[PDB]
């Protein structure tokens, strides 16, 4: 299968390798990466490596935020490998970001979208995109993407009005880099205000 | 020139497009790479505000002239070659546009130029390779990630907000 999926959790890239078992049974997996500068620095991930877990998770392992790193599991068959797949992510692509807890309250006449991003410093961290707050009011599709800077630190709040009584409405928490590529549509939570 | 730094989609888009022209697997090129030595200390060090402008300016060049070869047109696809050369001389003028004005660029000694020559001979070193691969997929693929890894740390100068120290 070699299906490798990655998600962020907080700022934090957990990965996990989706393997079927059509005969042989691999209890214990090791992941590689490496940068994309050049595939001749293979590293692997401490506790990550002949381990039973399915997923590793890592906090300053990846310096290389600006990059892709490459992906290589390599499967064990107890005491011998069995297949080795080679798979590349781009950050500036996915991003997948799902975890963050998103709240949103609904007025009268306008909508209190808070956001819950984990309480860290921007000037700590490198961390260019676009958060888009995702809009669909009585089936109205909209998006509105404000100023991340010094916003995505912890509550982004988010007013939403130029509506009428009775909108109900559907939020959802995504983000673009270079174009709406990485339509990372996090469940969208509807909610409605009172009505007319 | 950009004087205030709101934000930034000429890095993004270009990056975004050396993606779409990928072809295969990276991790199936463990033979036709090699570290080609991405001058930094001539990038991120010293130059940052507005000192390396010039750099990327004949940086971009050297881009656009090696990927407008007759054999990277035909590596690639015309189709994301074509807004590729678009975007880069978009980048390209909205670069010179800051040396144009009389804004502090060029005020550095022959050390503005130095850093472009390194940029020619890494450029060199990249040809060399593709002349002696015959300029196969394999080979481009890691010269692009090469272009991809160089180019994402060119502007990496203001979009570097990691260490303050």
């Amino acid at each position: 299968s070699c299906t490798f999926k990655i998600s962020l959790r907080n700022f934090r890239s957990i990965l996990s390798w989706e393997l079927k078992n059509h005969s042989i049974v691999p209890t214990h997996y090791t992941l590689l990466y490496t940068i994309m500068s050049k595939p001749e620095d293979l590293k692997v991930v401490k506790n990550c490596a002949n381990t039973t877990r399915s997923f590793c998770d890592l906090t300053d392992e990846w310096r290389s935020t600006h990059e892709a790193y490459v992906t290589v599991l390599e499967g064990f068959s107890g005491n011998t490998t069995l297949f080795s797949c080679s798979h590349n992510f781009w950050l500036a692509i996915d991003m997948s970001f799902e975890p963050p807890e998103f709240e949103i309250v609904g007025f009268t006449n306008h909508i209190n979208v808070m956001v819950k991003f984990p309480s860290i410093v921007e000037e700590e961290l490198q961390f260019d995109l676009s958060l888009v707050i995702e809009e669909q009011s009585e089936g109205i599709v909209k998006k509105h993407k404000p100023e991340i800077k010094g916003n995505m630190s912890g509550n982004f709040t988010y007013i939403i009005d130029k509506l009428i009584p009775n909108t109900n409405y559907c939020v959802s928490v995504y983000l673009e880099h270079s174009d709406e590529q990485a339509v990372i549509k996090s469940p969208l939570k509807c909610t409605l205000l009172p009505p007319g | 020139c950009d004087l205030p730094q709101t934000h930034s989609l000429g890095s993004r888009r270009t990056l975004m497009l050396l993606a779409q022209m990928r072809k295969i697997s990276l991790f199936s090129c463990l033979k036709d790479r090699h570290d080609f030595g991405f001058p930094q200390e001539e990038f991120g060090n010293q130059f940052q505000k507005a000192e390396t402008i010039p750099v990327l300016h004949e940086m971009i060049q050297q881009i656009f002239n090696l990927f407008s070869t007759k054999d990277s047109s035909a590596a690639w696809d015309e189709t994301l070659l074509d807004k590729f050369y678009t975007e880069l001389y978009q980048q390209l003028n909205d670069l010179e546009a800051c040396v144009i004005q009389g804004v502090g660029v060029t005020e550095t000694p022959l050390m503005k130029e130095d850093s472009i020559l390194a940029v020619r001979k890494y450029f060199q070193r990249i040809t060399l390779y593709l002349k002696e691969k015959k300029y196969s997929p394999c080979a481009w693929e890691v010269v692009r990630a090469e272009i991809m890894r160089s180019f994402s740390l060119s502007t990496n100068l203001q979009e570097s907000l990691r260490s303050k120290e």
